[PDB]
């Protein structure tokens, strides 16, 4: 029964994960990753230009 | 790489949630690890997690051992003896959990 | 308020938010924009529930 309650908490942890993905630090990491990729792409096509 | 980052962040967050449950249920280590992997894969790929497919099937309630589990089955049919693996038909497709 | 500090205008196109500025948006400002967008979606869901 304790295992069932713990698993219920773990299944509700999906909302916790979603909120974490809407949190500040994760989104900063995400935007820095996307900024690195976008900078690489921009350097690439400006070298082509 | 976004999928990898989401996977890593989810795993790091779920480690602190699963360590107490890893300690409290050392026997359920494999099942809890599988559930953590499923949660991380949901976090990465966005694949929805069916709670009914990952709930632990508590077959019968715990017995105190006094009196012991005394099961008189007057009709020894295959389903009533060994249980039965129920099935659900969704749009003509058979599936169960 | 924190976006015009860096010289950007917060354009609200329906549910979506964008930063219109003379140059590329900063990484942290884009992170904040994504954070408020995800928070607005989560707040709509929370209002429904």
């Amino acid at each position: 029964i304790h295992l069932a309650e713990a698993v219920e908490g773990l299944l509700l942890e999906v909302n916790r994960l979603d909120e974490l993905f809407r949190q500040g630090s994760f989104l900063r990491e995400k935007t820095q990753l996307e900024a690195r990729f976008k900078e690489a792409r921009e350097q690439q096509l400006e070298a082509l230009r | 790489a976004l999928r990898r980052l989401r996977r890593d962040w989810a795993l790091h967050y779920l480690n602190n949630r699963f360590e107490p449950l890893f300690q409290r249920f050392p026997q359920a280590r494999a099942y809890l690890e599988a559930l953590r992997a499923r949660l991380a894969r949901y976090a990465e790929t966005g694949e929805p997690l069916d709670p009914a497919q990952w709930r632990p099937n508590l077959l019968t309630s715990s017995s105190s051992g006094t009196p012991p589990p005394i099961v008189y089955e007057p009709y020894a049919t295959a389903p009533r003896l060994f249980g039965r693996l129920d099935y659900l038909v969704d749009r003509g497709v058979w599936s169960t959990n | 308020r924190e976006a015009q500090e860096a010289g950007f205008a917060l354009s609200t196109n329906g549910e979506r938010l964008e930063l219109t500025g003379p140059g590329p948006v900063p990484a942290e400002l884009s992170a904040r924009l994504e954070e408020v967008t995800l928070g607005s979606l989560a707040a709509s869901a929370e209002l429904e529930v």
